[PDB]
DNA sequence: CGTTACCGCCATCAATATCCACCTGCAGATTCTACCAAAAGTGTATTTGGAAACTGCTCCATCAAAAGGCATGTTCAGCTGAATTCAGCTGAACATGCCTTTTGATGGAGCAGTTTCCAAATACACTTTTGGTAGAATCTGCAGGTGGATATTGATGGCGGT
DNA sequence: TTACCGCCATCAATATCCACCTGCAGATTCTACCAAAAGTGTATTTGGAAACTGCTCCATCAAAAGGCATGTTCAGCTGAATTCAGCTGAACATGCCTTTTGATGGAGCAGTTTCCAAATACACTTTTGGTAGAATCTGCAGGTGGATATTGATGGCGGTAACG
């Protein structure tokens, strides 16, 4: 067939279509789903696309203010604490 | 011969049994990583990215997704269903109050 | 002479406790006892969870507490799951359950 | 190359008195290190809020015995607040 | 003209470009050197992409939309061929052809045209001469001759003598005939036969298309070979007023009139075969042929003022002057339908009403007993209509044996039929003990059972369990001879096979509702000069 | 006799009580209920009157939205009738629950 | 003071349909209204027991509105227009 | 003699707002253009929801604002709806909105 | 009596500005009064995690702004933080 | 009434992967020594915040009455919730192909540590303006009752098709 | 040729909308006094902007690999269609207790004064916790033998129905 470049040649796959589809399967196994239906993922991918913007961009809001243009796990937490979604583990 | 076939729901209880006893990430980490950093470019361009921070986005993702999921299977199961649809997935959204 | 957490009897930093009582700016004043009070209330947490986690890692044939552990044993105590209701363990999963209806037969 | 303050060594002294024989990952203990930085977040700010509400400009024991009675359930805090208490009492004896 | 199509041809390759970045490969020239392997030009003879088609539709080197449409669709065979099925490629070149579907059927339906889809036949088995017997399956080499006369490999070598040696052309079976054409003598204009319905014999005069036909004010000339003018039989008179009465009392806002008529009827015999002769008849325990009437019917339809057949009919009548066990039965041998009814719902009921309004018609004469033998089509084998469209799912043996019941169900409920079992039940019911006892109809799946077990008191015992093995497949319907009809020859219908024949060498096909319109005024008009000739 | 179809009166009387903001529980059993609870935590204890219609308003409001969430979630199971088991999801979801 | 017993049967069966019907809801099964009176049961005890727990923090035996804003408030059911 | 909510232009006080910055224990410093950034926010905001809370009432044919019309203008607007998720108005009510199955269905 | 501050004549004047000839009621005014109070412990709590963060013990028009961003949606995240740079500005200018 | 063959249920067996512990190298966890800025503990003078003591005083608890907007109990049938059947079909399980993912190594864009120093922040004492607010007077949007024109529901007359 | 369910048409019994008119608690306008703020004006102090720079670690790129993407066949799913015992809604009679207006003893909230134990601010000495390097120990992650445990397939036996 085809050959040439391919290694991170062929990102032709949409943003948020990077999540494979077993991954979402997995994820709503993991939550004791047993069956889902063939156009829930997509669906599943839009809502993940809200809960980006719901948490990078106040962490973003967060990195700008301290005059960094690198992101740090402090600033993920702080924004994921503000939502009432508090993490553990990468307070260090 | 018609080979061994496992009736649809044993391997599916078994694998989420797995799952439920395991605690490693689902998300595979190249796809993620160009998710977020192309959602990022989307708010600011030319940004880098600690990867300590990287894996706790990722994390608190996979809990945020495992929590709908099982806010799902019971609005799914609420229904006198098993198979879940999108429906399961606005009103469980709706009751979190995001919508 | 001796620490004031060995004078109160306790295993977590009294000073450092008032010391970071004093640095959060929730008061411009705080009390001597209150950093050995707040520290017991700590080290009573840490105590009983540290016992839940050894448990559950007994129970689970593992003598090296994991997060798996601590996820097992804050959601198997009803009052903890209640405090940590919004609080989201790392590597830590959810517990075995499979609903009546989702079982065969 | 900053000091970074941690309660590490005291929760795992902690738990040689609960688990001589067990011991903890460091993921565990970054863990246990934010559970332990939280609940004093949360103390804190209750016990600040009550000192404010009341016009009180001091935070003694009995504030943030009330932040525990607010926050922390039934029978765990019913244990918080006896074991602060005989510290409390143990310090003064001191 | 280069300019004209522009404007209407160019939106299809926007929206060929909006794919991205799937349609990013084809954008330009794929070169076999730069990518790797050099075959691309040994596999693919003529590489072609999006820019020539670009450059071809700015210079203006097409013509007609035809050309771009051929030339898009042979890009698409291009990538399907050269590239593997599982690469991505292969998707690409799907999606790109999905979307250029979804929007070339309106365009170039705005230039007069019908629809912007490259058709191709389906994968039809063909027959050989010698055997009689024998088909050529798919991937499997065979031996043609003029496109007219097939052989397959064991028949290659059973044939005694050559009748030149290097004069029949190798050939594979991946060959798909291209539509025809036909010209407007008062415009010029070529395009399909089919859409038009333009016939050699109706209109000898010449083609007339739609648009010149409207300049003149002037209609096309009235077709008097149609179903309705075909000669009426009792039978067919019946089943005509019984589906009628059936689509009056639904009085569906779709359905139509359906017009039923019986175009052949013949005398025939079937002889027993040399095992059960040896065996039976010449002991003069069973009589060594078996007389019976063959009558073949055909349903039709009046959708879009055309006539269209949407079912078929082949059976074997024995009367009351035939020696038992087969006096006064009848026998299902084959029958086909074609799934565009109107309306699509009551379709299935209608055919109830044919197959039940038959039972009510052959239990007044005095026939007693129905035999049905429930075996569906294989993949690619058609019974009576040719090229069955790609979306006529074929019933599974349990489907289609449920649907024989519930017919059965429906028949006994309206007192027409006494009853209907499986074949071993009705074996019990006569306390069958010897091979003789069992009906004997030509063609029937039986006849060669005994003939392989004979080749195979242990008759009976082997017998009963072929029963028990295939006993739901098989359907015994007990109801409780002069027949009204006169004879009708016909050697044109006469079997299936000369049909399936003739609907090949003229490409007679149901592929489509405009092919199988197509296909019903064909035979219309075949059938309307056989009964001359 | 006249007589309304079920559900058009129910769907006046809802429209009317949507259209309306007062109280619909009266103060005095909520207030007795208030008070054996608070006794049952501390006794020989006094209740201002605007804490005791913070306490009814507050509770009123939060059976309005939990009657929300309970209506669109029996909705979901496409049915009209709530039955507890809507009321348990919908707690549960909140996170009241589980 | 009297120990009153039995009062959550104060809240009446027209009362629980009545809040229902002001959240939309059309239809209430017979089993509903005893449910949401634990339900509210559960909140009074939910709230009621942190306000009481206000009480004793001032060195008050009075309950006041301010300390009910506190108790919602800090339940994430801030309530306006009884001050704070 | 110009006091600095004049001096910012603002109608609400940047000396109160000051004031109860400092008396909040928020920060052992306050900047001095914190209070002009407060007063600044919070007229802004008592702006939108005055202006919308007047809307409602001229929609209901009312000159005077009552809670009724601020629960509307905050529950008709998405982002004031989502600054206040999780606070309850008084006497307020609901906005009218009746599910498409709950209609009769013949 | 112990004084008991309110923002009642500010936001009336507010009211006259955008409806000169709309009243208020005393409920409906203590609803907007306790809006305000709210918004403004919000972003003060804002405001002193900002500076906690960055160990900044002063808390300027910046911290605010960028708390106003975390906790104001959208348009009205926009609008407040452009009114309030020009008020900040003005206040500057003199 | 007798005999036999079909259909259903149960006993019995081939096979797969999902377990189990055992075993071994090892990243990661634990133990110990040394150094030491950073806290932590002790001493002493200063300040102050809140405890006690009495009392002014607002509203919190408690008892009286009455009549009418609703709580409580009963009926019936309209119809929504619940149970049963079955057919289209969408997902589940699985073999096939190979490719995007994962791991490791390597330049410099900025994350942080150090140092100067100045615009900018407290601290506080007067001084002036101004926001809570007792009190009386006038104004005013709408609570509430009345009446009748305007929608909303339901099934009554009869025409009609299944 | 008598009864039954829909429909589009009118019509009668009702809840809704609404304009109108009157009493009045509440909203808005002044007069006045005012302690608590607001703010300008110096002295003092320090938070952090600015400039230079060592050290991370993040983006980029190489190959090795444990996965994912399509197509096939089918057991089970979901929902449409049907039927029905049953209940909760509409109506109505009866009356329970509400709902507010009224007054009153006094427990208790809060203002005012005095004043001492405790918190704070340094100043000093001391242990001590966090980090870096060595080295011994080790719980448990890939393989791997092993018993065992589950489950769908198949054959055999018995119940039963049907024909003679």
């Amino acid at each position: 067939g085809k050959g040439g470049a391919k290694r991170h040649r062929k990102v032709l796959r949409d943003n948020i279509q990077g999540i494979t589809k077993p991954a979402i399967r997995r994820l709503a196994r993991r939550g004791g789903v047993k069956r889902i239906s063939g156009l829930i993922y997509e669906e599943t991918r839009g809502v993940l696309k809200v809960f980006l913007e719901n948490v990078i961009r106040d962490a973003v809001t967060y990195t700008e203010h301290a005059k960094r243009k690198t992101v740090t796990a402090m600033d993920v937490v702080y924004a994921l604490k503000r939502q009432g979604r508090t993490l553990y583990g990468f307070g260090g | 011969k018609k080979p061994h076939r496992y009736r649809p729901g044993t391997v599916a209880l078994r694998e989420i049994r797995r799952y439920q006893k395991s605690t490693e990430l689902l998300i595979r980490k190249l796809p993620f990583q160009r998710l977020v950093r192309e959602i990022a470019q989307d708010f600011k361009t030319d940004l880098r990215f600690q990867s300590s921070a990287v894996m706790a986005l990722q994390e608190a993702c996979e809990a945020y997704l495992v929590g709908l999921f099982e806010d799902t299977n019971l609005c799914a199961i609420h229904a006198k269903r098993v198979t879940i649809m999108p429906k399961d997935i606005q009103l469980a959204r709706r009751i979190r109050g995001e919508r | 002479a001796k620490t004031r957490s060995s004078r109160a009897g306790l295993q977590f930093p009294v000073g450092r406790v008032h010391r970071l009582l004093r640095k959060g700016n929730y008061s411009e004043r705080v009390g001597a006892g209150a950093p050995v009070y707040l520290a017991a209330v700590l080290e009573y947490l840490t105590a009983e969870i540290l016992e839940l986690a050894g448990n559950a890692a007994r129970d689970n044939k593992k003598t090296r507490i994991i997060p798996r552990h601590l996820q097992l044993a804050i959601r198997n105590d009803e009052e903890l799951n209640k405090l940590l209701g919004r609080v989201t363990i790392a590597q830590g999963g959810v517990l075995p359950n499979i609903q009546a209806v989702l079982l065969p037969k | 190359r900053s000091r970074k303050e941690s309660y590490s060594i005291y929760v795992y002294k902690v738990l040689k008195q609960v688990h001589p024989d067990t011991g903890i990952s460091s993921k565990a203990m970054g863990i246990m290190n934010s559970f332990v930085n939280d609940i004093f977040e949360r103390i804190a700010g209750e016990a600040s809020r009550l000192a404010h509400y009341n016009k009180r400009s001091t935070i003694t024991s009995r504030e943030i015995q009330t932040a525990v009675r607010l926050l922390l359930p039934g029978e765990l805090a019913k244990h918080a607040v006896s074991e602060g208490t005989k510290a409390v009492t143990k310090y003064t004896s001191a | 003209k280069p300019e004209e199509l522009r404007q209407a041809l160019m939106p299809t390759l926007e929206a060929l470009y909006r794919q991205d970045p799937e349609s990013l490969p084809f954008r330009q020239p794929v070169d076999p050197q730069l990518l790797g392997i050099p075959d691309y030009f040994d596999i693919v003879k003529s590489p072609m992409d999006l820019s020539t088609i670009k450059r071809k539709l700015d210079t203006g080197q097409y013509q007609e939309p035809w050309q771009y449409v051929d030339d898009i669709w042979l890009m698409f065979n291009n990538a399907w061929l050269y590239n593997r099925k599982t690469s991505r490629v292969y998707k690409y070149c799907s999606k790109l052809s999905e979307v250029f579907e979804q929007e070339i059927d309106p365009v170039m339906q705005s230039l007069g045209y019908c629809c912007g889809r490259k058709l191709e036949f389906s994968p039809q088995t063909l027959c050989c001469y010698g055997k009689q017997l024998c088909t050529i399956p798919r991937d499997a080499t065979y031996y043609s001759y003029q496109n007219r006369y097939h052989f397959c490999e064991k028949c290659f070598n059973e044939i005694q003598g050559e009748s030149n040696k290097e004069q029949f052309s190798k050939r594979k079976n991946d060959t798909l005939d291209p539509e025809l054409f036909v010209e407007c003598t008062e415009c010029g204009r070529k395009m399909h036969q089919i859409c038009v319905l333009h016939h050699e014999i109706i209109w000898p005069a010449g083609f007339v298309c739609d648009g010149c036909l409207k300049k003149s004010a002037r209609t096309r000339k009235e077709n008097k070979f149609s179903a309705k003018r075909l000669p009426s039989t009792r039978l067919g008179t019946f089943l005509e007023n019984r589906v009628n009465d059936f689509l009056r009392r639904q009085n569906h806002p779709e359905s139509g009139e359906v017009t039923v008529r019986v175009v052949h009827a013949s005398d025939k015999t079937v002889e027993v075969k040399p095992g059960m002769k040896a065996r039976f008849v010449d002991s003069g325990e069973m009589a060594e042929s078996f007389p019976y009437r063959t009558k073949a019917l055909f349903a039709f339809e009046e959708i879009d003022g055309v006539d269209l057949c949407f079912f078929g009919m082949h059976v074997q009548e024995y009367g009351s002057d035939c020696p038992p066990p087969n006096q006064r039965r009848v026998y299902i041998s084959y029958l086909d339908s074609v799934h565009f009814f109107r309306p699509k719902c009551l379709r299935t009921a209608v055919y109830h009403e044919i197959l039940i309004g038959y039972l009510e018609y052959v239990k007044k004469l005095g026939y007693t007993t129905g035999h049905i033998w429930a075996c569906p089509p294989s993949e690619g084998d058609d019974y009576i209509f040719h090229c069955h469209p790609p979306d006529q799912k074929i019933p599974k043996p349990k489907r289609l044996q449920e649907w024989y019941k519930k017919m059965l169900d429906k028949a006994v409920s309206e007192r027409i039929v006494h009853d209907y079992k499986d074949i071993f039940k009705q074996a019990t019911e006569d306390r069958l003990t010897s091979a003789k006892e069992l009906p004997y109809f030509e063609g029937d799946f039986w006849p060669n059972v005994l003939e392989e077990s004979i080749k195979e008191n242990d008759l009976s015992q082997k017998l009963y369990a072929t029963m028990e093995k295939h006993k739901e497949v098989f359907f015994v319907i007990r109801l409780i001879i002069v027949d009204p009809d006169p004879l009708i020859p016909c050697d044109l219908m006469d079997g299936r096979d000369a049909f399936l024949t003739l609907a090949r060498d003229k490409h007679l096909e149901f592929s489509s509702l405009r092919r199988a319109q197509w296909s019903t005024m064909c035979m219309l008009v075949e059938l309307h000069t056989q009964s001359q000739d």
